[PDB]
């Protein structure tokens, strides 16, 4: 793209905390399957 | 043309696109429609939402307000007029949206908070009830225990339930937190002003001392009732085990969680100027003084303050008196920070002489942490390390030597540490665009030109802290919008992955997008840990 | 003033009602809300003169025959 | 197979005015100028290529088709072009709006400095069902003066002064107006900074003092980014739509007009043609933005960045900155001198046969005109009861009756064909004099085909036109449809307008020589005879 | 949007000069598009001239919808209106 | 353009047959006058739908409809069997619902004998 | 009629007309388009001066009414014709079920 | 064969005023609702009747008469077609496609849920054994399983010249099915 400029880092690849995002997506799915959703 | 670099959300939506994207991934699409009108307009009633959505009716608006009240995302405010016709009013609640924002970082700290009983109870006892409190809102005990059948181990939840509300998070439900901040002060500003009879003027007002000091008095027990309270706690039945009252429902508190979250930035400052073991004993001395700390800014001066300079001067002086006069937080003695001899006292003296403003102000020998005199140093020590990490260390040396004096001139930077006109004046233009230079010219002409003028470089605060805060908020709003865009290529893959709970191209499709869906949360947690410092005073 | 002076056929779209060229919106690139109608040509020059600066004179449409 | 093709007759019901955002300019655009201003004249035709007025925009030539819409100079609507500005610059037309929105904000917190109950009564007073523009401007002045007479903010502890224009296009704030001794934490740091910078070097700031602080447009751009979406109702902005917000008024992207808006003038057919001035102005804008981008690439010496950017501000202010005349050009009209004729009726103007041969009338053939229009086509364009053009029912072309296609063409004559007949006797025609004062200056007459080439008319009808003949000219228009022709003769014709509406008196009646010819007949010394009276009765009818 | 019935009409029963020229131009534009006439005409042309003969005979098959400023349709057939 | 009721008035095939039969008598015939772009489907449907009636039926269709009141079914399959069934002994293995549950062989045999005596 | 005597001048044509195109036909332009674009005026087209620009018919004079043509139809032709459509298909669906 | 009731406005030109209103509206509806396949409703054939017509309005520019009617259209759309008495269209190295002849030819059945003892050979002659055959020029009986409408989505005007120098899409009404039931597949397999 138009930007390629020096190092916006604090974005590496080594997670070490994969279960934390599992807790994130588990909370997301439990709010997704709640009694109230108010979709569409 | 070919807008693929996401330019179409540049100049349409800061500071509300975050609030719309946090609720669109959690509460459907109809709640985003009303929360995009509560933020964009202000206070508006039910029918004012109906005549503004153009696509929902009273059957649709009132259905969604219950789902937003359950997650305390909408403040109630019932009011009336001078002629009558009492109606209902609604604000947008940012604390509930922050509860939806973190939502797993809450169950990150609450697991690593208990003692020796480790990895036999923090998998299904507490981790299944705390996420149910965060997800379903206000919960009681009797409606939760009906979900289990043949409750043999029915008192195992009670021991972890009395322990959790003993030191914080669990709290009595929002009988006060749905009422807004300003009307709680404005109704109190009037109901102790209209009962005073006619008397002497004495410089024609005088009650703008008396009554509002009275207001301050009965502000103090309004906030203090949602805290450690003996109405729900210390209930002792006869010939039985100690328990709390299970009848009333209870929710979580986002007031002790934030002061428990500030401790991580305090430890990150403690990695500087001292090693690891001494940082560990400062860590445990900080964790012992969590739940009694003065919190991030009280609602006393959040709104209603019309900038009375005597009151605004004396508010930061009486907070020092709150900090000095505690019911036990100042008692950071030897017998309190070694159990929960002289070597740790020497390390604590090194903490006193470390010269960052923590663990100072100690006359008799018992130490205290100055929370109020630390916050500019906390907000500035992490602000410098972001220009250094992203833009460059030379720009960090420059932006520090703008503040090393006040209003540095032209020919003073090039006298220090580097030559002239090579990248001194080049990184200034890379820092005016981030509200971190704030140029100010004075001419000698009569029409304020730029040729016959000189430049003055003063680092004006509270403009660099707010622009980076809005930048971090809009990066968070960017990160959740792209996540819900790649979900549209999985509506025919993840919904269809329910009838069984090999086509190896799906190994590069299903099990390839999963870590692509994980590494956005993996850095959203770091965005959260980097953004919090600009909203803790 | 219109028919025998500066009669001009144009297309304007329903959603975000600017004007394009006979089959396409140039802003809403899906381009199925295209409505073809007649307009004076000096109104077209006035619309492009207002749009050449930072003014958006958006046209809102409704049908003539309702009830 | 195919699909239902549905259509509805639609009409314009409003005009929602707004300003374009940064995305709306790039969206409707076709190409960027791409930091180019040389127009790319290679040695082929001295053509126009990418980075300038290109075929991706409109066209202004006979050749060199657009190829976005594959059309000539006559069939291109036009295409815009977005232009990216480095160091986004202040706007000239929204100057007073920027002052009125900047007076109402705290400059430290970037929020409105009004209280909460007074904000509530202004919000309750703005949402009335019947609000005029006068009432809305009154309430906005009522909130602006109440906001200017408050000196201290609410959400922060910063003092706030008066923001004005520099006593160009400079914005000037005044934090400190009076010499009050109130214990504020800011002026101590202020005076300490000033005595420090005067103790460090007394060469710079030891000539004058209190000039003011500066308002960078890049600073107030962020200050307009950081308010709220909700306070804009008190600022005049109606930002419930994303297309328009209180920082969309600063120049960040500039739309460049199509080449149809800026055509090549016809002082040419010579090579290396000349263009308009706006192309030169945006060329200079591209150059003075290229210099700013070059100054942003590598650091340069001195204050020429700020001076060059202020020149960019003055240039973009001059770009859109520097009359109720006639205007429209109407087909099927003529302008000829006038002549006296009282042998003509008062609802008739005699039209000569030289201008009643090019001024046609479109007639659709039907059951009741097929016998006449066949002979009318056969007579041709030179014989006066004839026709000049022909339009087929299925739209073959516009068949003119001059180049071939003789009397066999009148033999088919399908029932939807439209001929363009000559102006004949009895046709409704409207008739005008150019200094039109009141509504009796444009009447409507019947035609009558005559000799010598002048628009002669009666003199009972020349008084409402204010005709004093002496070689004066008058205009003549023919309506080209069946519905406007019925309105000229019914509620606009001469026989239905015998009174002026100013007083109800008759304005169109007998005139000069018709008075003294009536005083001499009805004089008492007039006695006639059947050798005279019979002739008098025969001359009048 | 509401339609006033025939017996609740409150406007004038006469034919305005503004609504005499629009009904005549509408009839003259219909006749030029090959509509059948309902009058004994002598052999001539100019549908505006043979629409005057229908208006003098009152055999025009139209009505005149008179709008009031809230929607008050009020049918007002042409043969009811007199000169 | 704009739909009002989509699933309205579920009608049979003989009704469409008699409607397109009485539609081509309003103007000139399709068979008698054989020796604008709408009559193509008009002469194609009346030719295609009458291919199973090879080697009157109005009152016979009324009689079969009144005969259909013997045993109860659901909504669609009674129409789906009244426009069908050349009636051998093996059609209700493919046509009728659930195919093996409620009915005996003799009752489907006698109703198919009624249909075979009809057609 | 607006509650105050304000006449016909540069500041006087802001009485009731929200018509931006009509008020653009006066001297000292380039200041009434920008507050219309700034304050986001609704501008419902109803006046004659912004119907001759857009090419609409004016609401006064001749276009103050409509002429519509009577179909001369009765309710006898507008009947839902029906013969043995649902005469039994609703009957053979409720027998003991 | 369903009877859908929709509503729209139509025009009658002034040269058709000699006829009555009903036949003129019926003539004007047939030029729009011929084999002109409706988006996601199916395909209309004729006009059954009409109801609640209104007064004929007219704009000054046209001079015609615009009437908004409400009519019942005979729409060809089976929801779950239990049998079809049509024959073939074409055989290729895919499933077989058939033609319900007289109206259209769009019915295709992909060989994924069909008879598992059948196979296609690239020698253009498909003979199968699990008895006799099913082949060209005979009425194939089958079931309707999946019906999904596609859209008539437009295309860019600068892309139109790329589709006119060198050089399709099936219509909106698209039927499918399968063949699993024993005996189903041919008329003369029985009797
Ligand atoms: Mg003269
Ligand atoms: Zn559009
Ligand atoms: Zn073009
Ligand atoms: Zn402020």
């Amino acid at each position: 793209e138009f930007p390629s400029i020096p190092l916006p880092i604090n974005g590496p690849i080594t997670n070490k905390e994969r279960s934390l995002a599992v807790k994130y997506i588990n909370f997301g799915k439990t709010v997704k399957d709640g009694p109230f959703y108010t979709g569409s | 043309v070919m807008t693929i670099s996401s330019l179409e959300q540049r100049t349409l939506n800061p500071d509300l696109f975050l609030y719309k994207e946090l609720v669109k991934a959690h509460l459907g699409e109809r709640a985003a429609s009303v929360i995009g009108m509560l933020v964009a307009l202000g206070r508006l009633s039910v029918r004012e939402l109906v005549e503004k959505i153009d696509g929902m009716d009273v059957d649709s608006v009132k259905t969604t307000l219950v789902s937003l009240t359950q997650l305390r995302c909408v403040k109630y405010l019932q009011e009336t007029a001078i002629s009558g016709k009492k109606t209902t009013y609604y604000y947008y609640n940012e604390e509930g949206i922050h509860i939806l924002l973190y939502s797993g970082l809450i169950i990150d700290e609450i697991i690593t908070q208990m003692r020796v009983n480790d990895e036999e109870e923090h998998k299904q006892l507490v981790a299944e009830i705390v996420q149910n409190v965060i997800s379903l809102g206000s919960l009681t005990v009797e409606d939760y225990l009906s979900s289990v059948t043949s409750d043999s181990m029915k008192y195992t939840i009670s021991s972890l339930f009395v322990q959790l509300c003993e030191m914080g998070y669990l709290i009595q439900i929002s009988k006060l937190h749905y009422t807004p901040i300003e009307d709680l002060w404005q109704f109190l500003y009037e109901k102790h002003y209209k009962n005073i009879p006619r008397n002497s003027p004495l410089s024609d007002l005088k009650k703008r001392s008396q009554a509002k000091m009275n207001a301050k008095t009965d502000f103090a027990k309004i906030i203090n009732k949602p805290n450690e309270l003996s109405q729900i706690l210390t209930v002792d039945p006869k010939t039985s085990l100690r328990i709390v009252k299970p009848t009333v429902s209870l929710t979580i508190n986002l007031d002790r969680f934030m002061k428990g979250r500030r401790s991580k930035q305090l430890i990150n400052l403690a990695k500087t100027r001292v090693g690891s073991v001494t940082a560990q004993v400062y860590k445990i001395a900080l964790r012992l003084t969590e739940q009694k700390s003065p919190k991030i800014r009280d609602p006393l001066t959040q709104t209603g303050l019309l900038q009375d300079l005597e009151e605004a001067k004396s508010f930061q002086d009486e907070a020092e008196l709150v900090e000095e006069k505690t019911p036990g937080l100042t008692f950071n003695a030897i017998d309190l920070a070694r159990h929960l001899a002289s070597l740790i006292n020497s390390h604590l003296k090194i903490l006193a002489s470390s010269n960052f403003p923590f663990l100072n102000e100690t006359k008799p020998g018992v130490y205290y942490v100055p929370y109020s005199k630390l916050m500019p140093v906390l907000k500035s020590s992490v602000y410098e390390y972001v220009i250094a990490s992203t833009l460059g260390p030379s720009a960090m040396r420059l932006s520090r030597c703008i503040r090393d004096n006040k209003l540095v001139s032209e020919k003073i930077i090039n006298s220090t540490a580097l030559m002239k006109e090579k990248d001194i004046r080049s990184t200034l233009a890379s820092l005016i665009r981030y509200n971190s230079v704030e140029i100010q010219e004075v001419p000698r002409t009569a029409d304020r030109s730029a040729s016959r003028a000189v430049f003055l470089f003063r680092c004006k605060e509270t403009h660099s802290y707010n622009f980076m805060r809005q930048n971090l908020e809009w990066n968070m709003a960017n990160l959740l919008f792209k996540k819900e865009k790649l979900k549209q290529e999985n509506s025919t893959l993840l919904k269809k992955a329910n009838r069984d709970d090999l086509l190896p191209s799906e190994l590069n499709q299903l099990k390839m997008v999963n870590e692509r869906e994980l590494n956005v949360f993996a850095r959203l947690s770091r965005l959260l840990s980097l953004w919090e410092v600009f909203q803790m005073a | 003033l219109m028919i025998s002076s500066d009669a001009f056929e144009v297309d304007v779209c329903d959603k975000c009602g600017l004007m394009g060229y006979s089959g396409w919106c140039t802003t809403c690139k899906s381009a199925e809300n295209i409505i073809k109608m007649t307009i004076p040509y000096a109104a077209k020059l006035l619309f492009q003169e207002l749009l050449s600066m930072n003014i958006a004179p958006r046209l809102r449409l409704e049908d003539i025959f309702q009830q | 197979k195919e699909v239902v093709v549905s259509e509805t007759p639609k009409r314009i019901k409003g005009l929602e005015f707004s300003a374009l955002s940064a995305a709306d300019i790039v969206a409707q655009s076709e190409v960027e100028v791409s930091t180019r201003d040389l127009f790319d004249l290679e040695k082929d035709r001295a053509p126009k290529a990418n980075g300038a007025l290109d075929p991706k925009m409109g066209v202004s030539s006979s050749s060199l088709e657009c190829a976005t819409c594959h059309g000539n100079l006559a069939s291109c609507h036009g295409h815009f072009g977005h232009l990216k500005l480095a160091l986004p610059v202040f706007h000239i037309g929204y100057f007073k709006a920027t002052i009125q929105i900047l007076q109402g904000i705290c400059k430290n917190c970037s929020a409105i400095l009004l209280s909460e109950t007074d904000k509530r009564q202004f919000l309750h007073e703005l949402r009335r069902p019947g609000v005029d523009n006068l009432r809305r401007m009154g309430i906005l002045k009522k909130i602006l003066d109440q906001c200017k007479k408050q000196r201290r903010c609410l959400h922060c502890g910063a003092l706030n002064g008066v923001v004005k224009k520099a006593a160009a296009l400079k914005i000037i704030h005044d934090t400190f107006r009076w010499v009050g001794k109130k214990s504020a934490p800011e002026k101590d740091i202020w005076v300490g900074e000033w005595k420090e910078v005067l103790a460090h070097n007394p060469e710079l700031e030891r000539y004058v003092k209190r000039c003011m602080d500066d308002l960078n447009p890049l600073k107030t751009l962020n200050l307009f980014k950081q308010i709220k979406s909700a306070d804009c109702e008190l600022l005049g902005i109606d930002a419930t739509v994303p297309s328009g917000r209180p920082e969309t008024y600063i120049w960040r992207y500039l739309p460049a007009p199509p080449v149809c808006i800026r055509p090549s003038v016809m002082m040419q057919d010579s090579p290396a043609s000349n263009e308009d001035d706006l192309t030169v102005k945006l060329t200079e804008i591209v150059w003075t933005s290229s210099l700013i981008k070059a100054g942003l690439d590598k650091g340069i010496s001195i204050n020429n960045m700020m001076e060059h950017w202020d020149y960019l501000q003055l240039t973009v202010a001059m770009y859109i900155n520097s009359g109720n005349l006639s205007g429209k050009r109407v087909d099927f009209s003529g302008r000829t001198v006038i002549s006296p004729d009282p042998n003509l009726s008062i609802d008739e103007v005699a039209v000569p046969d030289r201008v009643a041969k090019v001024l046609t009338y479109p007639e659709k053939v039907t059951r009741y005109n097929r016998h006449k229009l066949q002979e009318l086509i056969v007579n041709g364009p030179n014989v006066h009861p004839g026709a000049n053009y022909l339009l087929k029912r299925n739209e073959d072309a516009r068949r003119n009756l001059r180049y071939g296609d003789r009397m066999k063409l009148a033999k088919n004559l399908q029932i939807g064909d439209v001929v363009e007949r000559h102006l004949e006797d009895g046709d409704v025609v409207l008739f005008n004099r150019q200094p039109s004062l009141h509504r009796l200056s444009i009447l409507s007459h019947y035609a009558k085909i005559r000799p010598w080439r002048t628009f002669r008319l009666n003199e009972c009808v020349c008084t409402p036109y204010n005709a004093d003949f002496d070689g004066d000219e008058m205009n003549l228009h023919v309506p080209q449809t069946e519905e406007a022709r019925a309105e000229a003769i019914n509620l606009m014709g001469v026989k239905n307008n015998l009174l002026t509406p100013k007083s109800g008196e008759p304005i169109i009646a007998a005139t000069q020589d018709f008075i003294t010819g009536s005083y001499l007949i009805s004089h008492k010394d007039s006695f006639y005879d059947r050798a005279t009276l019979t002739q008098l009765l025969s001359m009048m009818s | 949007e509401k339609a006033i019935p025939k017996d609740q009409r409150a406007t004038t029963p006469y034919m305005t000069k503004y609504e005499r020229a629009r009904i005549l131009g509408t009839r003259a534009l219909q006749i030029s598009m090959n509509a059948p006439v309902f009058v004994d005409l002598e052999g001539e042309t100019d549908p505006l001239r043979i629409a005057m003969k229908e208006l003098a005979e009152k055999k025009i098959p139209l009505v005149i919808r008179r709008y009031l400023p809230d929607g008050s349709f009020e049918d007002w057939s042409v043969e009811e209106l007199i000169v | 353009m704009k739909v009002l009721e989509e699933r309205n008035a579920f009608l049979s095939d003989y009704e469409v047959l008699k409607f397109l039969t009485d539609l081509e008598k309003k103007h000139l015939w399709d068979q008698k006058s054989l020796a604008p772009e709408l009559q193509g489907i008009t002469r194609n449907v009346v030719n295609y739908l009458s291919i199973n009636k090879n080697f009157m039926s109005d009152e016979s269709f009324a009689e079969l409809m009144t005969k259909l009141n013997s045993f109860k079914l659901f909504k669609a399959e009674k129409l789906q069997i009244v426009n069908q069934l050349p009636a051998n002994m093996v059609h209700l293995y493919s046509i009728v619902e659930e195919c093996d549950a409620r009915f005996d062989e003799k009752t489907i045999e006698e109703m198919l004998e009624i249909i075979s005596g009809y057609a | 009629y607006k509650g105050e005597v304000l006449g016909i001048t540069r500041f006087g044509l802001s009485k009731m007309r929200d018509s931006v195109l009509q008020l653009a036909s006066f001297e000292k332009t380039t200041d009434h388009l920008f507050d219309a674009a700034f304050y986001m005026k609704k501008d419902a087209v109803e006046g004659v001066s912004e119907c001759i620009i857009l090419g609409q018919t004016m609401s006064i004079g001749t276009g103050s009414f409509k002429v519509v043509k009577g179909t001369n139809i009765s309710e006898k032709d507008l009947v839902p014709k029906r013969c043995l459509f649902e005469s039994l298909s609703n009957e053979a669906a409720l027998k003991a079920n | 064969f369903i009877l859908s009731k929709i509503a729209d406005l139509v025009r009658i030109p002034p040269d058709q005023f000699h006829r009555d209103t009903i036949s003129a509206i019926t003539h004007q509806l047939n030029n729009k609702f011929a084999n002109k396949i409706i988006p996601n409703v199916g395909l209309c054939i004729t006009i059954y009747d009409l109801l609640t017509v209104e007064e004929g309005q007219l704009k000054p520019g046209d001079g015609s008469s615009y009437i908004n009617v409400t009519f019942r259209a005979v729409v060809f759309k089976p929801f779950l077609g239990e049998i079809v008495t049509g024959w073939i269209s074409k055989c290729t190295a895919e499933g077989i496609k058939v033609s319900l002849l007289g109206i259209f030819d769009d019915i295709f059945i992909p060989q994924n849920m069909l008879f598992e003892g059948c196979y296609y050979t690239p020698e253009e002659s498909a003979w199968i054994w699990p008895k006799l055959y099913f082949d060209v020029n005979e009425k194939i009986r089958f079931r309707i399983e999946r019906e999904v409408f596609v859209d008539v989505k437009p295309k860019s005007p600068k892309e139109r010249e790329l589709e006119e120098r060198a050089q399709e899409k099936p219509p909106a009404y698209a039927l499918l099915g399968s063949c699993q039931t024993d005996g189903m597949g041919l008329v003369s397999w029985w009797e």
